[PDB]
């Protein structure tokens, strides 16, 4: 499913960004 | 004017304000650039709510008929309350809950309701975002998935629904919602709707991880892109066959719709959704400005932009409504022509718009018996324009269908959903601001835990609550929050916010403290609205709600494939038990303002 693969890619990138920001917060600590 | 004891030592002073910024640079988030603040307000006030509900409200009632009352109340009722929210946030240097409790402890209920209202409107919006991004995920295929139907069981025709209804109708109601027969017939958490909802909440948490030191960076792409795509849709929409027909239809407003009470009632409620007034976000966002920021200029600029964008969006929604309507009208005629050309074996091209009706009777005279055995659809174009879209139908059916007609369908589709996603995400930033901050200021979680912990708990919380809008009946469930129930509390809060800042904190104090910040004491226009005009309109219109909207049977359009006139809205009354659900979500925040006060007046004494 093209729609499904698009969804997958988007969610992956979003969670990667979430992790990066939680780390940015850890750096700020 | 009301007998307030020892208001000072409960709020900041005017001589202390000089040390609320440089002295208190930390401990409070501060806008890095006024630009970053203006984009947030622009985003928040001109996001979903100003660009989503408005066209729907205008497509309903009358086109131009509904626009007049909205622009009357936008200044006579909205500009005052927007200036009063900005100034009081900038003066008391605290969020919604804090500001109200500072004026009076009993006013805490006002902030409590504001938090609940903000929570519920985010829960509503998020779902719309989830549907938007379902549609955005499917729009990367040359032939868009809603431009055709699945082959019959024998791969012959197509699903009776898709055949009897529209391809776009079948992609919305069956392939996206898998909608059930009734609100009573609860369905299952359609796994793909749940998956898109997770994506929505996930992106929002990522953008609001760390309060305003992560959303201000987001609003650089999230409050610009939506306005650089809505001016292209305007051009595209204007460049549509029959677009100028629907545009005129919008500016042709029967005056008898302006003399109906509900029309204006749906305008006042709409003012408080256009500007996110009584969510409490704005108070918090204005509290991170410089103490010497001109908030009168900001309120007027936001209001003008917000007013002017409402009309710019109804000119883009009508261009498309007249485009589709013109196409239907043309198809109706083509079919009519074909029918008479068939049987009579008229030469192809012989009969045309120029000579339909004269060749109807002519051919009738030639052979009446045969002419008698000839169905003939009625084509009007104005009737096609008058056709009213169903809830959420305009964006996921009307616009989607028009895009399929547009060349390079996938480019536009993608752009259309990326605009609606961005101005949704923008709107959600304020909605989340107005539930995180009150929850910090209740001191409910141990303050050792970082801000990111509390922001994820509410994201997951509202995510879990949003499973109800993922069932087969979820759409019906979502259409309950489009009832008067949603506007019931907003009107109460907005009125209480005005009454508390004028007849409790004191308008005289307010006039002085405003003079201390911007430099001048507010004009007669601001005096005449805040003191009498604004409160009266708000109060009188809530009384009207009680009389019209409130005094109406709860009914909902159901999508029954197995129903006489299947491709027609089936309006039925809600089952009695859903009055319970409207009593809580109209009555929890609305009775919170009185019912926390009474708590504080029976514990003290
Ligand atoms: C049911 N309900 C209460 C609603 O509020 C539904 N709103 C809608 O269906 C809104 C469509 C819409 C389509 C295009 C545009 C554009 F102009 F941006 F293209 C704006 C809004
Ligand atoms: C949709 O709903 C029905 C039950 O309401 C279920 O049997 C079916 O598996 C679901 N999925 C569809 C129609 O794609």
């Amino acid at each position: 499913s093209i729609w499904l693969i698009v969804f997958g890619v988007v969610m992956g990138v979003i969670v990667v960004g979430i992790v990066i920001l939680i780390f940015t917060g850890i750096r700020d600590r | 004017v009301l007998p307030n004891p020892g208001l000072d030592a409960r709020i900041p002073s005017l001589a202390e304000l000089e040390t609320i910024e440089q002295e208190e640079a930390s401990s409070r988030p501060k806008w890095d650039n006024k630009a970053q603040y203006m984009l947030t307000c622009l985003g928040f006030c001109v996001g979903l709510g100003n660009v989503w509900r408005f066209p729907y409200l205008c497509q309903s009632h009358g086109g131009g008929a509904f626009m007049i009352p909205f622009l009357i109340l936008l200044v006579l009722e909205g500009i005052p309350l927007l200036y009063l929210e900005f100034a009081i946030g900038q003066r008391l240097r605290r969020g919604s809950l804090g500001v109200w409790s500072s004026i009076h402890p009993a006013l805490k209920g006002l902030g409590l309701a504001s938090m609940l209202t903000s929570f519920m409107v985010g829960l509503y919006y998020n779902t719309i975002i989830s549907w938007i991004m379902w549609y955005l995920f499917n729009s990367f295929q040359e032939p868009l998935p809603w431009s055709d139907c699945p082959l019959n069981e024998n791969q012959t025709g197509y699903v009776d629904e898709c055949a009897r209804s529209s391809p776009v109708d079948y992609f919305w109601y069956r392939e996206t919602l898998n909608i059930s027969t009734s609100i009573s017939d609860s369905g299952s958490i359609q796994w793909w709707m749940l998956l898109c909802l997770a994506c929505a909440w996930s992106v929002l948490y990522m953008c609001t991880i760390r309060g305003i030191e992560t959303t201000g960076k987001a609003v650089y792409i999230t409050s610009t892109l939506p306005y650089v795509v809505l001016t292209i849709f305007l051009i595209r929409g204007l460049t549509l066959k029959g677009a100028t027909n629907g545009i005129v239809f919008l500016f042709t407003p029967n005056v008898t719709e302006l003399a109906q009470p509900d029309t204006w009632l749906d305008a006042g409620a709409q003012v408080f959704f256009s500007f996110s007034l009584a969510f409490g976000g704005l108070i918090s966002f204005s509290s991170y400005n410089s103490v010497h920021n001109n908030c009168e200029k900001d309120s007027v600029i936001v209001s003008i932009i917000n007013g002017f964008t409402s009309v710019y969006v109804a000119i883009v929604v009508y261009s498309v409504i007249g485009f589709r309507a013109t196409q239907r009208y043309d198809d109706c005629f083509s079919t009519n022509i074909l029918t008479l050309i068939n049987g009579f074996d008229l030469p192809e091209g012989n009969v045309t718009q120029e000579n339909f009706v004269d060749m109807q009777q002519r051919c009738n005279a030639s052979d009446p018996a045969a002419y008698a055995q000839l169905v003939f659809q009625t084509c009007d174009i104005n009737a096609f324009l008058s056709e009213a879209v169903e809830g959420t139908g305009l964006a996921f059916i009307v616009f989607t269908e028009a895009i399929t007609k547009m060349p390079l369908s996938p480019l536009w589709s993608v752009l259309f959903f990326i605009m609606l996603f961005c101005l949704g995400l923008s709107s959600m930033f304020g909605n989340m601001e107005g539930v995180v901050v009150p929850l910090q200021d209740l001191r409910v979680i141990p303050p050792k835990w970082p801000k990111e912990v509390l922001t994820g708990l509410i994201c997951l919380g509202t995510f879990l609550i949003g499973f109800i809008f993922t069932l087969n009946s979820g759409q019906y469930w979502l259409s309950l929050l489009d009832s008067y129930a949603g506007s019931i509390p907003l009107l109460i809060i907005a009125f209480c916010e005005m009454f508390s800042v004028v007849y409790v904190y004191g308008v005289d104090r307010f006039n002085k403290d405003i003079e201390f910040m911007i430099g001048h004491k507010p004009n007669i226009f601001w005096q005449v609205t805040w003191r009498v005009v604004s409160p009266l309109l708000m109060l009188i219109i809530f009384l009207f709600f009680f009389v019209v909207e409130v005094s109406q049977e709860l009914t909902y359009s159901i999508w029954d494939p197995g129903y006489e006139e299947f491709p027609k809205s089936q309006k039925i009354s809600y089952p009695n038990w859903v009055y319970v659900v409207v009593v809580i979500v109209a009555g929890v925040p609305s009775l919170t303002i009185p019912g926390y006060a009474i708590y504080k007046l029976i514990r003290n004494h």
